[PDB]
């Protein structure tokens, strides 16, 4: 029971690293570089 | 010498805890505070002895209440957990059904003798000559024991344990080749007796990977 | 040249499937050993090679496709391997027959579009693999 | 005493070969995302602490054989 | 020794390219089939 | 007995099952006395003698050392040809130019498995069943043991399985149960006192 | 070795899976009006 | 008339029926006592006799035609008809030690009856059965990939 419970809890706390470390910022998953974003602002600031 | 020193530190910390906990109830006359007297009660009673020593580990568990974001993260975990209220049930049901099927298929067929020359448990008695590393010139006398596999399918609980180990993807080839060699109710194995029995393991692996990738997609990716 | 519209290509697809079955029922024995089935399959593969070498032989009319070049390489390698065993490590060169089932993705448009989609949907995630190789090289040098 | 400086030669590459257009942002945004939520790692730390203490308390006495899974390299006898 | 270690590219391609394909088979069978069961009950909850 | 050991040295026996074949042959020559004549042959698309003898030899201490030394030198390579292996074996039993035992004629086949019954050779070389054929299937494999079982059944022989090293010592001595069958049926005329060679107690 | 399994597979495997499946969800918005999303909503009420 | 099937007591009795059926199957173990086999080999006999009775009740009260409308009803009648074959072959001359094991697995399919009315698992299987046609191409590509590397490995390391 020690090892099985530890494995399940470890796998349950590893899901919190996918729902709170990667899915927290969706502004990059569907970045859509073609139309608009922050890259244009960064390039304009650098040219300025 | 080290163990005695650490015992004196427990006296000091518990004294600090017990002089502060009574202060809290002075301004009262909410629910997580019950764990606060839970730990102090364990320590003084500690002064089965093996249970009080293992139950006193809940020191960092009450640090959640004093922290702001820690309680929010714990509540988010408790909300997250209910998301898979359905899948986590169907996967358990499928594991139980596959455990019962495996019990029917490999009931008692995983036994084997210490020397790979006796098939019946009646022939696996006494001593035998074992040759180390396959060398015929270096024999050693060993006793033969009619042993059973560590992860067998004798009953439903053992089948569930074996299938869980398979679903963790660890040691599953060894179990697969043990089941391929599985002969009969109370006899030893034969090299590649029934290769086709791997369909059971392959199907179980496929439909467990499908589900584990189904409750992980609609949890983090949806 | 004019009859090759639909009955002819289904024949080629079924021949490829039969060749896959024959190549799957071949038992690789250790150190030149064999049985009767392997000899019969070796005799059968002549027919398959004769048909697959005539496919491009009667293919004039197509030359720049990414699949026709693979077909030509398979045909030339098979011929060079068959002519290298009649006059006499030729067994190593026989590993090109496993590329014949790769023709099935070209003969099925539903598979052809899916392969192109899966190969074109992994260009944006290339940077990740670059970082993987970067870290692997750093850790190898550190080791 | 001489290895610490000699090892540091490998890290002179990254400062100049990380300048690719896009990889900088890819690393930078994700390290910001990781640093933005440090409380979730505290749960894993507490889990490991609790389970390690329990393991050393209830399995810590077992000896270290050389053909066993509990050996000089794998044991419950020490917190690390 | 020698060129016996050059046949270890077979197990790398089979692992890297075989695991990749499995993602596109298992992610596409849940992203667009598990999200289809979200709107499925959305219209069933509208009638409830 | 006029023993003659046939060893399969085809490609399929390479690996562990060649180690057991060489050990089973070595532990079987230990059951041959000075009155028994033995020779060892091998076949892989071609049958040849494994040693320098080329005919049945007295199998004394010196001769058995040569055969034992020559057995632990054979390599597995080539295809299997049972007709050529048995034709070569049946020709050495019919030599009669050299000194022999003029007694039990037996052929021992140490192999793994095949699909060739070679029934055209047994109907040509021994129609009267004057030569016993004992067949051994050695190693862990899945090859067809049917023809190997049939070979030992038509020719008054026996079929033996040697999967691992533990079965080598006991399976290489049970062939004397078969060879003692005619002596039992003789009755009182087979009960004659014999004396061994000089040996250390 | 510990840092090689944390920075290595664990982390990066997070990136590969997040980025790959990020486009699957992105394609769903394209799929939302490509010809299946409205069809599935149609064939769930008539069956009931 | 029609209220002997939709009644709450009928469904709550079917739940207990399925629970007993699965308890008789999941109670097997290696070296089980003979009395457990007796009490377990007659339990299916009294359960198959009662399940067949319920099938007869439901067949002649709802109509012979409307029964084979949902996929689950055909599954249930298939399971019930397969149980009859198992009960008679194990008593006739045909022994089938492996055939016995396969038939007892069929009786394990009755547990799906209690999960039938969950309104969520049906959506999962419905979505899969309607979406397998749009990914059979990718699954066949994966299988072709498997076959190609199986043959290549057989050639290289055979
Ligand atoms: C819990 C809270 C944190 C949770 C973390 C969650 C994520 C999981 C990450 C796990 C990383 C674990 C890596 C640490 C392992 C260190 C180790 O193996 O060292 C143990 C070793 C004991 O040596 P020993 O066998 O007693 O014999 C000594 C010979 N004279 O040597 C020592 O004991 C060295 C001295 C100890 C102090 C430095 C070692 C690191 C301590 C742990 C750091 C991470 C926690
Ligand atoms: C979903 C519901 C129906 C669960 C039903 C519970 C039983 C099917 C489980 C729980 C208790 C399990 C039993 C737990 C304890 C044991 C004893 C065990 O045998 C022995 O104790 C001695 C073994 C020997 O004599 O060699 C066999 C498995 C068995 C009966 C298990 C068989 C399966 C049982 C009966
Ligand atoms: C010895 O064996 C040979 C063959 O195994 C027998 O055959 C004769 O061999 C001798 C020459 O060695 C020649 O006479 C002929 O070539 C063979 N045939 C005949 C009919 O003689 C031979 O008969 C055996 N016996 C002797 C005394 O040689
Ligand atoms: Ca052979």
């Amino acid at each position: 029971v020690y090892f099985i419970s530890f494995y399940m809890l470890c796998a349950f706390l590893i899901i919190n690293l996918f729902v709170a470390v990667i899915m927290d910022n969706f502004d990059y998953l569907t970045r859509d570089w073609s139309i608009l974003g922050p890259h244009h602002l960064d390039e304009f600031k650098r040219i300025w | 010498f080290r163990n005695t020193i650490l015992g004196y530190f427990d006296y000091a910390f518990t004294a600090i805890f017990t002089v502060e906990i009574l202060l809290k109830m002075t301004t009262f006359g909410n629910y997580f505070n019950l764990l606060d007297m839970l730990v102090v009660g364990v320590s003084l009673v500690s002064f089965v002895v093996k249970i009080l020593r293992v139950l006193r580990v809940l020191r960092p568990l009450r640090a959640i209440n004093r922290a702001k974001g820690l309680k929010h993260v714990v509540q988010c975990v408790f909300v997250a957990i209910r998301t898979i209220g359905n899948i986590m049930i169907v996967t358990t049901l499928l594991q139980f059904m596959f455990a019962c099927i495996g019990v029917q298929l490999f009931k008692g067929k995983f036994y084997r003798c210490t020397d790979e020359a006796k098939s019946n448990p009646e022939e696996c008695r006494g001593l035998f000559i074992l040759y180390k590393d396959g060398d015929v010139d270096s024999p050693v006398v060993r006793e033969r024991i009619w042993q059973n596999s560590d992860f067998n399918f004798d009953n439903v609980l053992s089948a569930m344990m074996a299938l869980f180990t398979v679903s963790t993807f660890e040691g599953w080839p060894a179990l697969l080749y043990k089941a391929i060699d599985s002969n009969g109710e109370n006899i030893g194995p034969i090299y590649n007796h029934r290769v086709e029995i791997s369909i059971f393991f392959i199907i179980y692996i496929i439909i467990v990977a499908f589900f584990m990738m189904n409750i992980f997609v609609g949890f983090v990716i949806v | 040249s004019i009859v090759e519209w639909k009955p002819f290509d289904i024949f080629i697809l079924l021949a490829i499937f039969a060749n896959c079955v024959a190549l799957a029922i071949y038992i690789p024995f250790p150190e030149d050993d064999s049985n009767s089935t392997n000899h019969n399959l070796e005799k059968v593969e002549y027919a398959f090679l004769i048909i697959f070498t005539v496919e491009t032989f009667l293919k004039i009319i197509y030359v720049r496709n990414g699949w026709n070049l693979l077909d030509f390489v398979i045909v030339i390698v098979g011929l060079f391997s068959v002519i290298l065993e009649q006059l006499t490590d030729v067994k190593a060169l026989r590993a090109f027959r496993v590329l014949r089932p790769l023709r099935l993705v070209s003969g099925v448009p539903s598979l052809q579009v899916v392969l192109n989609s899966i190969i074109k949907a992994m260009v944006p995630l290339l940077h990740i693999a670059l970082l993987v190789l970067f870290v692997i090289i750093i850790y190898a040098i550190i080791g | 005493s001489i290895t610490f400086f000699r090892l540091f030669r490998v890290m002179r590459l990254v400062k100049l070969l990380s300048r690719g257009e896009g990889i900088r942002t890819l690393l930078w945004t994700f390290i910001k995302s990781f640093q933005a939520l440090p409380y979730v790692a505290l749960l894993i730390a507490m889990l490991f602490f609790i389970y390690a203490v329990i393991g050393m308390q209830m399995f810590g006495k077992v000896a270290m054989r050389d053909n066993n899974q509990i050996n000089r390299n794998n044991n419950f006898q020490t917190f690390p | 020794s020698s060129s016996g270690m050059i046949v270890c590219i077979y197990f790398i391609i089979l692992f890297i390219c075989g695991n990749y394909i499995l993602l596109n088979v298992f992610l596409a069978i849940a992203v667009d089939n598990l999200a289809d069961a979200e709107s499925l009950n959305t219209a069933q909850k509208e009638e409830a | 007995k006029d023993m003659l050991i046939l060893v399969d040295v085809s490609g399929s026996v390479s690996g562990l099952t060649l180690k057991l074949i060489r050990t089973s042959v070595s532990e079987m020559l230990e059951t041959l006395s000075d009155d028994d004549f033995v020779n060892v042959a091998s076949f892989n698309s071609n049958a040849q003698d494994v040693s320098c003898f080329q005919h049945l030899v007295q199998a004394n201490v010196r001769n058995k050392k040569v055969l034992k030394d020559a057995v632990n030198n054979i390599t597995a390579k080539g295809i299997t040809d049972y007709k050529k292996g048995f034709s070569f074996a049946f020709e050495q039993l019919l030599n009669y130019n050299v000194s022999r035992a003029n007694c039990n004629k037996i052929i021992m086949l140490f192999t793994d498995g095949g699909e060739e019954r070679a029934q055209e050779i047994f109907n040509k070389y021994n129609k009267d069943k004057k030569v016993r054929v004992f067949t051994f299937s050695v190693g862990q494999h899945n090859y067809d043991r049917g023809p190997i079982q049939w070979m030992a059944c038509e020719n008054k022989g026996y079929y033996y399985e040697i999967p691992s090293i533990g079965a080598i010592r006991i399976n290489t001595q049970e062939y004397l149960d078969v060879l003692g069958r005619p002596m039992v049926l003789a009755g009182d005329k087979a009960k004659q006192v014999q004396w061994t060679n000089v040996y250390l107690d | 070795f510990v840092s090689l399994v944390i920075f290595g597979s664990f982390f990066v495997l997070n990136l590969v899976l997040g980025v790959l499946s990020g486009e699957f969800s992105k394609e769903r918005e394209k799929a939302k009006a490509r010809g299946d999303f409205q069809k599935l909503r149609e064939k769930q009420q008539l069956e009931e | 008339c029609r209220a002997a099937v939709k009644s709450v007591t009928f469904y709550w009795l079917v739940i207990v029926l399925v629970f007993l059926n699965t308890l008789t199957i999941s109670s097997e173990h290696y070296n089980q006592p003979d009395w457990l086999t007796q009490i377990q080999d007659i339990a299916n006999k009294v359960l198959l006799a009662l399940f067949t009775c319920e099938m007869l009740v439901k067949m002649y009260s709802l109509g012979l035609q409307a029964y084979f409308v949902s996929l689950f009803n055909r599954f249930d009648c298939f399971v019930v008809c397969g149980g009859i074959t198992e009960t008679i072959l194990v008593e006739l001359e045909i022994m089938s030690p492996l055939g016995i094991s396969v038939f007892r697995c069929v009786r394990l399919l009755r547990i799906f009856k209690v999960t039938r009315h969950w309104t969520s698992l049906s959506n999962l299987v419905a979505s899969l059965l309607n979406s397998m046609k749009s990914i059979a191409s990718l699954l066949l590509l994966l299988f072709l990939f498997i076959i190609i590397f199986s043959l290549l490995g057989m050639q290289l390391f055979g």
